């Protein structure tokens, strides 16, 4: 018997073995997270050790047989996704050190506490109390406080430990052979061996830089009309050159600029629309809602809900004194339990959640049948612009008034356009730059570009640079800002973000073309549509079986990222922004700063 | 009026693994075959050569009740020309079967929360079943070339595998009863009729 057949009895075993040991550690963390007691923590635990202890005992059984053998590519992905090292290529003293610096940093993050002046007892940690101001707050020296305060007493904390976490992170990457870590999270992206659809690690930084200098423009035009409709709120402030001061942007970072809309919207006069009256005025509950949604994708071809979906789900609040993790979630637990996890209220924002979270199901159950290794989306952006493409339909007025939701009397006006066009600009296009921004200062620490005592000076000269944002407080070395934020502290890539807005966009467009749409992009609804159904199915299927470039090109014709759908999309707003920016300065000085 | 003991294969308490699958030769009785088909408590219920429309009609000499249980994706593999761990290892038809095929959901009576692992298949085997062959070997596979000395290590994989019956489960994964009904008719007594 050769390698390979050596190889596909081995992958053979393991299929077999891990599809009931990942089921039972996924059917104790269900329990713990409906349930939430202290024997279910436990049993949690016990049975995600055991399918971790097995994860680690068959990686290194699969690294005996070595990938230069096979041929059957199909054989050779499952092989290395197995294979990989990860932490375990370092001594255990080097992974025992990694694993303390990680857990020290969650714990700083999750734990860190803020209190006010004079009282050091009314203290507010990040959620709920820091972000509370963050994103509801209008006084600037309230906003300012909790900006600083964050960073001055939690990201402090976590300069030492975030400056040995990079150190250990580099050299468990180049003992897996690849130029540094941010090389390796790089990787998710590598296809190689099928011609005509590989993609380098290097060239994702080429085509993000790439389809980024084609936003610069729908940016621009978005952040000076931001900045001057700030300036009118705050005008001892904001300079009409200047950037945006970081601590006035509507969460802790300026990730999203979503709360921004109440003091940036165009037609202040033209109510949204709110169809959460209209659901309960028919008196609709969380099955209507997930009923409403199978429906949807029935209507475009794919399959209903599982029967044990509806039995086994959780799509209410257990409500009493039984408490449960209420984070929206799809459960591919396997063996064909397929589960959703939500605390539904009869909201049109729950309406929503509930088709995004759908969409995962349908993704979940079309690639059932792949090799276990393989059931997961083609790349990591892949899963969660199929979610999001599906509250784009069933949010359109078109979509709610075929379901009785919306009135039959209310048609749109362009100003009702613009309003919704700019809500989801500063959403979906504010988040890019500042995406980009913090993946690229990543990269090149990891890279080793960027010096440990000038970490913050370029942390700060990018944010002018590229996001137009700027400190309002001068910090020095001894911040660790970029930590700050969860994905940075918790060691989670980022450029996933950004890659997966532009996806959703190539989907949504595609599908829309699929579906004879005619008229903005933006208002589009696939429903009925069993030919965007099928376009969409035939890469849902393939799973992560085939290149990503290849299940991209399935959807839209194309082998790579694109921003000219994005652009698209956004067109009307673009087109208003230019004309409203006639009398104000486009772009940002970056010298300027709040503290002078 | 013998009646054929159909109760004690249909009705049995625990059915056996695919693997050891369970034979019993029906004789000398009177099968009301109608009473099956035309009962509506099975999801499979399909006849090659011989037809379930009151063909109890016919005389046979020996009848053979194959039971066993598989998950309800397996089901497709008990039928003439099939291939799969089913139909290769553990249980496999002919191709000029004379027979019936007869599946119902179990899950039940064989699936229990934390799962059921009393029913197991062979999920390795050097080479293919030949038709109504039964192999319970408990011998460890050997996938590469070094022996095994009868112990479970690299390239050594014991050659059964359980299925984990839990009542989560999808359709797919859920516990079937499995009974196949051969005819057999050779140049000899003819003792099962059964109007
Ligand atoms: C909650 O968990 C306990 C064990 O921790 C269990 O006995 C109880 O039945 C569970 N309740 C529900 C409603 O699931
Ligand atoms: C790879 O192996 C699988 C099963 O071992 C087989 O079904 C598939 O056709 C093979 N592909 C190639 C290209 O040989
Ligand atoms: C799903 O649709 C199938 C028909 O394709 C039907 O037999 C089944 O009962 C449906 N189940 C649910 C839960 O809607
Ligand atoms: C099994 O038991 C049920 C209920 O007693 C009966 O209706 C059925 O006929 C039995 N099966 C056979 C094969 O007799
Ligand atoms: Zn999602």
């Amino acid at each position: 018997s050769t390698i390979e057949e050596q190889a596909k009895t081995f992958l053979d075993k393991f299929n077999h073995e891990a599809e009931d040991l990942f089921y039972q550690s996924s059917l104790a963390s269900w329990n713990y997270n409906t349930n939430i007691t202290e024997e279910n923590v436990q049993n949690m635990n016990n049975a995600g050790d055991k399918w971790s202890a097995f994860l680690k005992e068959q990686s290194t059984l699969a690294q005996m047989y070595p990938l230069q053998e096979i041929q059957n590519l199909t054989v050779k992905l499952q092989l290395q996704a197995l294979q990989q090292n990860g932490s375990s290529v370092l001594s255990e003293d080097k992974s025992k050190r990694l694993n303390t610096i990680l857990n020290t940093m969650s714990t700083i993050y999750s734990t860190g506490k803020v209190c006010n002046p004079d009282n050091p007892q009314e203290c507010l940690l990040l959620e709920p109390g820091l972000n509370e101001i963050m994103a509801n707050s209008l006084d600037y020296n309230e906003r300012l406080w909790a900006w600083e305060s964050w960073r001055s007493e939690v990201g402090k904390q976590l300069r030492p430990l975030y400056e040995e976490y990079v150190v250990l992170k580099n050299e468990m990457a180049r003992a897996n052979h690849y130029e540094d870590y941010g090389d390796y999270w790089r990787g998710d992206y590598e296809v190689n061996g099928v011609d005509g659809y590989d993609y380098s690690r290097g060239q994702l930084i080429e085509d993000v830089e790439h389809t980024f200098e084609e936003i610069k423009p729908l940016y621009e035009h978005l952040h000076a009309y931001v900045r001057a409709k700030l300036m009118n709120a705050y005008p001892s402030y904001i300079s009409p050159i200047g950037c945006l001061p970081a601590h006035l942007l509507g969460d802790m970072w300026g990730r999203f600029w979503t709360n921004l809309y109440s003091l940036t919207v165009p037609f202040g006069q033209k109510p949204n629309i709110d169809v959460t009256d209209a659901m309960v005025d028919q008196a609709w509950d969380a099955q209507r809602i997930f009923k409403e949604a199978e429906k949807f994708f029935v209507s475009v071809g794919l399959p209903n809900m599982t029967q044990g979906f509806w039995e086994n789900s959780m799509l209410t609040d257990p409500g009493n004194v039984q408490k449960a993790v209420c984070h929206p979630t799809a459960w591919d637990l396997g063996k064909g339990d397929f589960r959703i996890l939500m605390c539904t209220k009869v909201t049109m924002d729950d309406f929503l959640t509930a088709h995004h979270e759908m969409g995962h199901i349908q993704y979940d159950m079309a690639y059932a049948a792949q090799p276990f290794l393989l059931r997961n989306g083609a790349n990591e952006g892949f899963h969660e612009a199929v979610g999001e493409i599906m509250s784009l339909s069933a949010a359109t007025p078109k979509h709610l008034k075929s379901i009785g939701l919306l009135s039959p009397d209310f048609q749109e006006d362009n100003e009702t356009e613009i309003n919704f066009l700019l809500k989801q600009a500063l959403t979906i296009v504010g988040t890019l730059p500042f995406t980009y921004m913090l993946e690229k200062w990543r990269w090149m620490v990891f890279k080793g570009e960027i010096p440990k005592d000038q970490w913050m000076k370029k942390w700060w000269e990018m944010k002018r640079e590229i996001v137009g944002v700027v400190e309002p407080v001068p910090h020095d070395e001894t911040y660790c800002d970029p930590a700050s934020l969860f994905h940075v502290s918790n060691d989670y890539s980022f450029i996933r973000y950004y890659t997966r807005t532009l996806y959703q966009f190539q989907f949504q467009e595609a599908l829309c073309q699929a579906a004879k749409h005619e008229g903005p992009l933006h208002k589009c609804d696939i429903s009925n549509s069993t030919e965007a159904g099928q376009k969409l199915f035939n890469m849902l299927r393939l799973g992560k079986s085939e290149p990503w470039t290849l299940a991209l090109e399935n959807v839209v014709g194309a082998k790579n990222m694109n921003v000219r759908p994005l652009l698209n999309y956004f067109e009307p707003l673009f087109t208003w922004l230019k004309d409203q920016n006639k009398n104000s300065f486009v772009g940002w000085s970056t010298d300027w700063s709040p503290y002078a | 009026t013998n009646l054929c003991p159909f109760g004690e294969v249909f009705n049995a308490t625990r059915f056996a693994s695919v693997y050891a699958w369970n034979r019993k030769r029906i004789s000398n009785c009177v099968a009301d075959y109608s009473v099956l088909y035309n009962s509506a408590s099975f999801s499979t219920f399909k006849c090659y050569g011989v037809s379930p429309t009151k063909l109890n009609d016919l005389c046979f000499t020996n009848v053979y009740a194959d039971s066993f249980v598989i998950r309800g994706d397996e089901v497709r593999q008990i039928a003439p020309g099939q291939t799969g761990k089913i139909a290769d290892y553990n249980y496999k038809l002919p191709d000029d079967f004379t027979g019936c095929v007869i599946a119902w959901n179990s899950n039940n009576l064989d699936s229990k929360v934390g799962g059921n692992y009393n029913y197991l298949y062979r999920l390795f085997r050097k080479s293919n079943l030949k038709p109504f062959e039964r192999d319970i070997s408990t011998e460890i596979y050997q996938a590469g070339s070094t022996p095994c000395n009868g112990v479970e290590g690299f390239n050594c994989y014991f050659p059964l595998q359980s299925y984990g019956f839990q009542p989560t489960n999808g359709v797919g994964y859920q516990p079937y009863r499995v009974v196949v009904l051969s005819f057999e008719l050779l140049h000899a007594p003819a003792t099962v009729c059964g109007p």
